[PDB]
RNA sequence: UUAAAUCCUUUAACGAGGAUCCAUUGGAGGGCAAGUCUGGUGCCAGCAGCCGCGGUAAUUCCAGCUCCAAUAGCGUAUAUUAAAGUUGCUGCAGUUAAAAAGCUCGUAGUUGGAUCU
């Protein structure tokens, strides 16, 4: 015996079609239009919708008036609104099911640097996210898939120890300024 | 038709089973003489010394001449065709050497053009066939 | 429509003082010009990054309507013995399901 | 130009007959493609769903003609599926669209659960009985989308149906006749009496009725 | 049919057959629709007005729609009794 | 940091032109996304899970070029599960495709007409 912890998930699912036009299509332009390094970031938001809506599916069965289904009704509910998806005019359980998958994508935090307009293009607004010259509140998130959520989009800044920041230029002007 | 009772379960589960064995797959997998008449042992990949090697003549349509080789396995002495799997690869093969053989990929069904083969060679002298095929490896002996 | 022995309605005509009106004499020619459909659509070369565009009017790599017209263009490459009809003329969208069974 | 040969598109030439729906309450055949051509306009999306060859054994010898599975859908409309024979491809599928908008059903959408909004799914679990294929049509909760094979996933997109489980039966590999079947159930849904409609019916009058007085003068 | 708002959610309602009350599909084209009319009952004298009887495909087929017709008339007393 | 080391996290200096600090593994007839590209072998060598290609233009071999899929992962074999309503209680079949005993009695088993607020 060890005092280890085995627990593990695995995130995404491969499509039971493994090759059709239709899939291929939707999910090379759903990459393209958000800037992901491969499909597998595509099929684990897939997977994580699949799971929020089946959760919402499995508690639809339920009566109106049953008291898990009130619970996490509302605790899904929040959830989703804290994250930054639904709004709170659409705090009911069916509105879930009217969700899709760019929806959950476009809070990443490159889009959400994109979209505010920090960096200039999506993929320099991934590499941005990943060369640590991006934080968020007063922590430096250098992944890519950071969701970010409502309340905590208003601040996102340039990391002030960067060039792009308050100061200390790179290692190329540093070199390029001590060429004569 | 199907007996509808509420007091009929032993019937239906003993008719149950004893129709499972008229199921070819069943019976193969659960009796289990293919589990001791198989070469392998239950394993997917075997280990033997090759003794010779076979130009076996291959289906009447497809005519070709393919190059099994006849080993005998370490574990329990069973002679086994097994077919080289690329050309030119019959070359890097030779009399009395270590082994590795696995089946073509029907679960025990001589694959195609070629009778009485259902095996292919992987490895030779602890190296593979792919890595000399390529220009990977260099042989022992 | 067709027929060889036909009707003539010459009795019920009332008034036709000038026959060549210019409106019945259209000059179609579509051929020599740049507007014929049946013409190549001088091929760009394959993108890497396996699209074209951004935003929403990211056109794909396979993009089912472009897919089709490829599809439909290859099938004008057949045997001797096909038949296809006009498939260019009619805009053909037409998949793989259907396309490589026909290639079969 | 759209030359009329029925008393029906007589009337839907001109202005005389609202919709299209004038003709289904009352089951009149719409014999002419372009009756349907004009109603639903340039709506009707649709894409072949197969040309399978047929080599025909002739005295001569065999020469091969090519019949043309197309399916056509106004989208939370209507589908019709059309099977045409013709020498060519392209002039078997053509055939195949003329003949398909004269086979145009109204499909009934219907609710899983409790009825809020537009209608998503079929409203009860019908069948589709043809040629020992048996396709099943099962209502669906909200968003799942269709579960099925792919040429009923064509035609239950072309159906307005947004949601629905799927049960097939038989030798579904004749795409043709799987194709009829699942396509016999959308039209099932109409063919099928549920309690909403258990009041009794009003008869209005055949638009061959009211309107005959403009059939004198033609 | 009609959601919980009220409205009715439906593309249009289907005549049932007079005879037994199934409905008459859209392309059940062997149906038919009756208008059968009635008299003033002093002079014998067409009034304008008319009754209608619809009768399914299905019902014409068997040999039974003539009989749905005439015994639909004697509920309706268009036909008299006996 | 730690028992003391390691690794992670933090800091100084060096460290980046792709002709690199260079991404592989399978495939391109259909099933199944991808070539009717070029040269060689010529039912030989071979490819090929299935149908089949190769017998002098090979859409399937061998090379090269291009293309596709997955991507720091990707093939292969075996076993097994879902597809399998091809084990069927849900839910299969039994005239002709595999199948109802030659027939009758009969015990165990299984199921058993109405009828009492």
């Amino acid at each position: 015996p060890v005092a280890r912890s085995w627990v593990c998930r695995k995130t995404y699912v491969t499509p039971r079609r493994p090759f059709e036009k239709s899939r291929l299509d939707q999910e090379l332009k759903l990459i393209g239009e958000y800037g992901l390094r491969n499909k597998r970031e595509v099929w684990r938001v897939k997977f994580t919708l699949a799971k929020i809506r089946k959760a919402a599916r499995e508690l639809l069965t339920l009566d109106e008036k049953d008291p898990r289904r009130l619970f996490e009704g509302n605790a899904l509910l929040r959830r989703l609104v804290r994250i930054g998806v639904l709004d709170e005019g659409k705090m009911k359980l069916d509105y879930i099911l009217g969700l899709k998958i760019e929806d959950f994508l476009e809070r990443r935090l490159q889009t959400q640097v994109f979209k505010l307009g920090l960096a200039k293009s999506i993929h320099h607004a991934r590499v941005l996210i990943r060369q640590r010259h991006i934080r968020v509140r007063k922590q430096v998130v250098n992944i890519p898939s950071f969701i970010v959520r409502l309340d905590s989009q208003k601040h996102i800044d340039f990391s002030l120890r960067s060039p792009y920041g308050g100061g200390r230029p790179g290692r190329v002007k540093r070199k390029n300024a001590k060429k004569g | 038709g199907k007996c509808r009772g509420l007091r009929t379960a032993r019937k239906l589960r003993s008719h149950r089973r004893d129709q499972k064995w008229h199921d070819k797959q069943y019976k193969k997998a659960h009796l289990g003489t293919a589990l001791k008449a198989n070469p392998f042992g239950g394993a997917s990949h075997a280990k033997g010394i090759v003794l010779e090697k076979v130009g076996v003549e291959a289906k009447q349509p497809n005519s070709a001449i393919r190059k099994c080789v006849r080993v005998q396995l370490i574990k329990n002495g069973k002679k086994i065709t097994a077919f080289v799997p690329n050309d030119g690869c019959l070359n890097f093969i030779e009399e009395n050497d270590e082994v590795l053989v696995a089946g073509f990929g029907r679960k025990g069904h001589a694959v195609g053009d070629i009778p009485g083969v259902r095996f292919k060679v992987v490895k030779v002298a602890n190296v593979s066939l792919l890595a000399l095929y390529k220009g990977k490896k260099e042989r022992p002996r | 429509g067709d027929s060889k022995v036909s009707i003539s309605f010459e009795n019920y005509r009332k008034v036709h003082p000038y026959e060549d009106s210019d409106s019945s004499e259209d000059e179609v020619d579509w051929q020599d010009t740049r507007d014929d459909p049946y013409r190549p659509a001088k091929p760009v070369p394959t993108p890497k990054k396996g699209f074209i565009g951004k935003g929403k009017d990211i056109t794909t790599k396979h993009d089912e309507v472009v897919c089709g017209r490829k599809n439909t263009a290859r099938m004008e490459n057949f045997a001797p013995e096909f038949q296809v009809g006009d498939g260019i003329g009619m805009d053909l969208k037409l998949s793989n399901h259907v396309f490589n069974a026909l290639k079969q | 130009e759209w030359m009329p040969v029925t008393k029906l598109g007589r009337l839907v030439k001109d202005m005389k007959i609202k919709s299209l729906e004038e003709i289904y309450l009352f089951s009149l055949p719409i014999k002419e493609s372009e009756i349907i051509d004009f109603f639903l306009g340039a709506s009707l999306k649709d894409e072949v769903l197969k040309i399978m060859p047929v080599q025909k054994q002739t005295r001569a010898g065999q020469r091969t003609r090519f019949k043309a599975f197309v399916a056509i859908g106004d989208y939370n409309g209507h589908v019709g599926l059309g099977v045409k024979c013709s020498k060519e491809v392209a002039t078997a599928i053509r055939g195949a669209i003329i003949l398909a908008k004269l086979s145009i059903v109204p499909v009934r959408r219907g609710y899983w659960g409790n009825k809020i909004g537009k209608p998503h799914t079929v409203p009860c679990k019908v069948t589709g009985r043809c040629g020992s294929v048996l396709v099943r049509l099962i209502p669906a909760p909200r968003g799942t989308g269709i579960v099925s094979a792919p040429v009923p996933k064509k035609l239950l997109m072309m159906a307005g149906i947004d949601d629905c489980y799927t049960s097939a039966r038989g030798c579904t590999a004749t795409l043709g006749n799987f194709a009829k079947a699942t396509f016999d159930a959308i039209s099932k849904t109409y063919s099928y009496l549920t309690p909403d409609l258990w009041k009794e019916t009003v008869f209005t009058k055949s638009p061959y009725q009211e309107f005959t007085d403009h059939l004198v003068k033609t | 049919m009609q959601n919980d708002a009220g409205e009715f959610v439906d593309l249009y309602v289907p005549r049932k057959c007079s005879a037994s009350n199934r409905i008459i599909g859209a392309k059940d084209h062997a149906s038919i629709q009756m208008n059968v009319a009635e008299v003033d009952k002093v002079t014998g004298r067409f009034n304008g007005q008319f009754k209608t009887y619809a009768i399914c495909g299905a019902i014409r087929r068997m040999g039974e729609s003539d009989d749905s017709i005439l015994r639909l008339a004697k509920a309706d007393g268009i036909v008299s009794k006996n």
